[PDB]
């Protein structure tokens, strides 16, 4: 036998509390993305990146290792490329 | 009156504080609301199974402890002290290591 | 122009470091063979091929049950697989260019390819911590240190040829990481500590100098963000990481051997925070809180790290770490540990033998380190002062002390060389300041020659003989061979039953199982003291007892390794006692008692006047079956003991439950099938 | 019989189908077990039979997945990420 | 404490350590062993020959001793390379460490020849 | 084949000229201007 279910799902919706925290600050303290461009590298990488993380729900549901570094090289390769032109950028943006 | 050294704590660090750090001042505090309540929940229902909490706890110990580094790493303050490193540099590091507790972290969950 | 001729000199010294590096461990293959040495490369060498040949996911799933019959063994899950990795990362690399390369050769050849990248990781390493004319030196010194040599010899495919290249490449990392204090080194050395996790159980070492050094630069107030950034980012990753492999499980969590690091961490934790309280508040307001904070935090820590004891629920040290500090207990309390000569203390003459010259330069790249002391150069410090003693309690160790030892006496040798050929910048008393330059300079060269003569002298004679072959010289002074061993493991290999079951001494146990392809009770990993135990106990019974035990575990045959007919020491007769001890260490066994063995006056010895329990034990009748009448030598009377220089007692005498199945050439090896139970329901008496 | 050195499992056979057979779960301990059949009669034959058998731990890929008392710690981890994903949505572009 | 002190306490303790005294310990030999004269009495014998694993207690210290002087010689005449000092040290300091780098070394190579009879032959 | 006593002999050689081109590399080092400027 398991520990009662109940509790199990009690603290399982009690988790997701701390993400309503996290926002009901950072929406009251001033947080903000009017600095954010379209600029293609700026797209291709929050997509990379948000594929990368993605990806490890799919690992831990259905791939394998080998499969999930097979995928994740060339995804990892996307990101860090489209990341480093962005960071260039606003690197240069940041010292003009 | 320790109640009045806290007053003059805030009082202090919400004036000199710039907003890119206030906003990993409250990311820390939810990871560590959450590390803190996934370990009141092991000491309440029990260890089993020690895989899935060890590496649920582990996960918050290194994204609050990555996300310290960032915090250290920008603050213009220590410039003198990780000379050649720029922001930039910092939070492709930060992102580099996150990647690798991710998979891990993955690996350990099951 | 300046910059080609530095890069040429640079590149024509490191890449005669390395052909070095790899030739001189060549000496085994050219006098013999290319064929795997010792008794503990065979189970790597099944293993890895095995890898080779099924993959991965059949590799870490994989159950044997060809050994420890019939208990069987957990192969996947009480290995340290990255040796056989990289073996088998190295073969389908080749194959896939179909350089269609023997796995065996690969095998044999892979220690000396490591021991060659150990060179330039070295001289990286050297570098970051002096200078590259440092490093050209610590490269060439470790290039021949023979301490290292001895086990990394090609065939001598043991982990040990892996783990101190994955141990200088986690202290670059490290280095740099403390240097620099940067994510991405730490994270770096956050994975060479996982790749090192998973080739070799000195681990432990790092996970318990880092802290140390750590703790060292909070002492001396050197701690600084660098080393919190490096450090708290070094211990998440590599803990999450070499918790990973499934030999190491949990113990880096809840065991006492990682609490040091977790202790260290949890410190500079506080220690980062106060530095930033004290950084707010003013002194007044500052000290209640400090005191206060401090009179709770340190009390909490101080419960706690009782109750994880007294509890018991993190683990105590295990047998073997404790006995690596504390010299005295397990030969005490684990007979099997005391019995491998390996474990003894280190003398003198084995440091002069394996090191010459870096015994008297070692104190001079310490009084240097001292000198300039820096936040890096304290973690060599701490380094070579820990392999100085921990080599001193188990000869097995001076493997992890050669590598300090080089890198130390490269630096000493580069100050002094860098200090005198400053005098003789005459280029661009001041004679006798110069002669005197020139004869120090002498000397060093010297020195330097001397060292590499001695090393290759060390290397081609003592640690370069097989022991799978013995070798002898006759009067004209061809070598003798004897190969015994590979021929009565090829009779057992094609003239037995295929599910037949050998008993042995668990020292031979890896060789029958690769050799021969049968079964076995007992093995060289000792994981089960008991049935060593029952083992021994059945072969120090006498022989109407120790057929009860035999037909207990269904044995079908048994062998002995018998030198008294070639004078070879190591012999069954000599790990008697051990044998004894054994079997008689169970409670089950209590009947069995050393003193039973000895005579009236406290000596064995097999000649008439040996005990007359050990002139009818088992093995005594096993290895000395008809050698009574053989005229072992001209001046000697018929049954002559090579090894024990004696007549012995019992010449004339019937087995009754083993009959002869082959006796080797020499009587070298020799193997008994228990006979079957008597047809006719009579007693054999 | 089932042994492995001592017997760990003895039952009946039972005559079925014109054979002598039984259905039995295997025993908690992995080994070279062997099975036994050892019908010694007065008068009747003596009659020995024996099958070696190898029963191996579970696989790794066997161990029970989606523990539902472990949802709090996949929620975690599935906290983490967003975290960390969103974090750098806002970073970098405030 | 200062680093020399430091230092100091480690060059003390490499002493003990590499004569062995760990091994002195726990496996316990005497000082020195003695052998049979042809006339039947006994010479002592101060180093266990043949047994590179084995040791007496007093050779380790012998040994140890020749490498503390060895090790010392170098720091002696860096200490030596300072302009301050009057020349009339100078060129002693520059004998001193000298000739402890020399004769410490010279003695232990004739003191492993005297323990491996074979030894480089 | 290559018997053990030309490779002894090799790997002698090899020691020799490492240590005394190291030895020349100590001069090649401390003569540079730009490593004192």
């Amino acid at each position: 036998k398991r520990p009662p279910t109940v509790v199990s799902n009690t603290f399982t919706a009690l988790i997701l509390s701390p993400l309503l925290l996290l926002f009901a600050l950072w929406i009251r303290i001033g947080a903000n993305v009017s600095n954010f461009t379209f600029a293609p590298s700026t797209i291709i990488f929050h997509l990379g990146h948000a594929a990368m993380l993605g990806l490890m729900y799919v690992y831990w549901t259905q791939l394998n290792m080998f499969q999930t570094l097979k995928y994740l090289a060339i995804l990892g390769s996307v990101t860090f490329l489209a990341g480093n032109r962005m960071l260039a950028q606003q690197a240069v943006k940041r010292t003009a | 009156s320790v109640v009045s050294v806290i007053s003059r704590f805030l009082e202090e660090y919400l004036s000199s504080t710039p907003q890119r750090l206030k906003l990993l001042d409250a990311y820390l505090l939810y990871i560590l609301l959450t590390g803190a309540l996934q370990f009141g929940y092991c000491l309440l229902v029990g260890t089993f199974p020690f895989n899935s909490f060890l590496s649920g706890f582990i996960s918050c110990v290194g994204s609050f402890i990555l996300a310290v580094c960032l915090r250290i790493q920008i603050n213009p303050q220590n410039k003198a002290d990780f000379q050649g490193i720029s922001p930039e540099r910092a939070f492709a590091d930060f992102l580099f290591a996150s990647t690798i507790l991710h998979l891990v972290v993955m690996n350990f969950v099951g | 122009s300046y910059e080609k001729q530095d890069t040429l000199l640079k590149l024509l010294i490191l890449s005669m470091a390395a052909v070095l590096s790899f030739s001189t461990r060549l000496f085994a293959v050219l006098r013999f063979e290319s064929v795997i040495h010792e008794f503990d490369p065979y189970f790597n060498y099944r293993t890895t091929r095995f890898l080779a040949e099924e993959g991965f996911y059949k590799f870490h799933n994989w159950f044997d049950d060809r050994a420890w019959y019939p208990l069987g063994r957990i192969i996947g899950g009480t290995i340290y697989p990255g040796l056989m990795i990289t073996s088998a990362a190295i073969y389908h690399v080749l194959h896939f260019f179909h350089i269609t390369i023997d796995i065996r050769n690969v095998c044999v050849f892979l220690a000396p390819l490591f021991s060659s990248f150990t060179t330039i990781v070295t001289y990286h390493l050297t570098k970051e911590l002096k200078d590259a004319g440092a490093g050209l030196l610590a490269a060439a010194m470790i290039a021949v240190v023979p301490g290292y040599i001895s086990r990394s010899v090609a065939g001598s495919y043991d982990n040990e040829g892996i783990a101190i290249f994955c141990m200088l490449l986690t202290y670059y990392m490290w280095i740099k990481a403390v240097k620099t204090g940067s994510i991405c080194w730490a994270a770096k050395c956050a994975l060479a500590y996982f790749y090192m996790v998973s080739s070799w159980g000195g681990y432990v070492f790092l996970i318990n100098l880092i802290p140390l050094h750590v703790l060292v630069l909070m002492l001396t107030g050197r701690f600084s963000h660098r080393i919190y950034v490096a450090y708290c980012t070094v211990y998440c990753l590599g803990t999450i990481l070499s918790m990973q492999i499934s030999f190491v499980g949990f113990q880096p969590v809840l065991s006492s051997e990682h609490m040091a690091a977790f202790g260290v961490f949890g410190l500079c934790q506080i220690h980062a925070f106060v530095d930033y309280l004290r950084s707010k508040l003013n002194p007044q307001q500052f000290e209640v809180l400090f005191r206060s904070v401090i009179s709770l935090v340190g009390f909490v820590l101080l419960t706690v790290g009782a109750l994880l004891m007294l509890t018991g629920k993190i683990s105590p040290w295990t047998g073997r770490f404790y006995s690596l500090l504390d010299p005295s207990y397990a030969k005490n309390n684990i007979p099997i540990i005391a019995s491998v000569s390996e474990h003894q203390p280190t003398t003198w003459s084995s440091y002069y033998f394996d090191l010459q010259l870096l015994v008297f330069m070692f104190p001079v790249g310490l009084y240097y380190c001292f000198s300039n002391l820096s936040d890096a150069r304290i973690f060599i410090i701490m380094y070579g002062v820990t392999s100085m003693y921990f080599s001193a309690v188990m000869v097995r160790l001076m493997l992890v002390l050669a590598p300090v030892m080089c890198i130390l006496s490269g630096i000493g040798v580069s100050q002094v060389l860098s200090t005198y050929m400053k005098n003789l910048d005459i280029s661009r008393t001041y004679p006798i300041k110069n002669e005197v330059a020139s004869g120090m300079i002498l000397v060093m060269a010297f020195f330097l020659i001397t060292y590499t003569f001695h090393s290759t002298w060390v290397t081609s004679e003592a640690y370069s003989s097989p022991s799978i072959v013995l070798s002898a010289r006759g009067g004209d002074g061809s070598r003798i061979i004897f190969d015994d061993f590979r021929e009565a493991y090829y009779w057992l290999r094609h003239n037995t039953p295929e599910d037949a079951k050998v008993m042995s001494w668990w020292d031979y146990g890896y060789q029958i199982t690769a050799m021969a392809n049968r079964t076995i009770l007992v093995d060289n990993n000792t994981w089960n003291n008991t049935h060593i135990s029952r083992v021994g106990q059945a072969m120090a019974s006498t022989e109407e007892k120790a057929y009860e035990i035999m037909r207990e575990l269904d044995v079908s045959y048994v062998l002995v390794i018998f030198g008294g007919l070639t004078g070879y020491s190591s012999d069954d007769i000599n790990k008697f006692l051990w044998m004894v001890r054994i079997g008689g260490s169970t409670d089950t066994g209590k009947h069995i008692k050393e003193n039973d063995y000895y005579t009236p006056t406290g000596e064995f010895r097999v000649d008439r006047e040996g005990s007359p329990v050990l002139l009818n034990c088992l093995m005594y009748k096993m290895c000395y079956y008809r050698f009574g009448q053989v005229y072992t030598e001209a001046k000697r009377p018929p049954g002559f003991d090579r090894v024990r220089n004696a007549e012995i007692g019992n010449k004339d005498f019937e087995l009754d439950v083993l009959e002869e199945a082959y006796t080797t050439e020499h009587w070298l090896v020799r193997i008994y099938k228990v006979k079957d139970l008597d047809n006719r329901g009579l007693s054999r008496t | 019989e089932f042994v492995r050195i001592d017997p760990f499992v003895r039952t009946f056979l039972k005559k079925k189908g014109g054979k002598y057979s039984v259905q039995f779960k295997l025993p908690d301990v992995y080994g070279v077990f062997q099975f036994k059949v050892d019908y010694n009669r007065l008068g009747y034959t003596h009659l020995y039979s024996s099958t070696q058998v190898s029963v191996r731990p579970l696989q790794h890929t066997q161990y029970e997945r989606f523990i539902p008392s472990a949802y709090p710690y996949y929620a975690s981890a599935f906290s983490m990420m967003l975290g960390l994903f969103i974090f750098s949505i806002v970073f970098l572009h405030m | 404490p200062s680093a020399m002190t430091v230092y100091a306490l480690v060059v003390v303790s490499y002493f003990l350590i590499t004569g062995g005294i760990i091994y002195d310990v726990i496996v316990e030999p005497p000082s020195v062993g003695s052998m049979t004269d042809e006339h039947g009495h006994q010479r002592p014998v101060a180093f266990l020959a043949y047994r590179v694993n084995g040791q007496y207690i007093m050779e380790g210290l012998a040994s140890s001793f020749l490498f503390t002087m060895g090790g010392l010689g170098f720091i002696i005449l860096d200490r030596s390379n300072a302009p301050n000092i009057p020349k009339l040290n100078r060129f002693l300091l520059l004998f001193i460490g000298f000739v402890c780098v020399l004769l410490s070394f010279f003695m232990a190579r004739v003191f492993m020849r005297m323990k491996l009879p074979g030894y480089l032959m | 084949m290559i018997t053990d006593v030309q490779l002894a002999i090799f790997a002698n050689m090899l020691g020799v000229s490492l240590f005394l081109l190291v030895v020349l590399y100590h001069y090649v080092a401390v003569n540079n201007p730009k490593k004192q400027e």
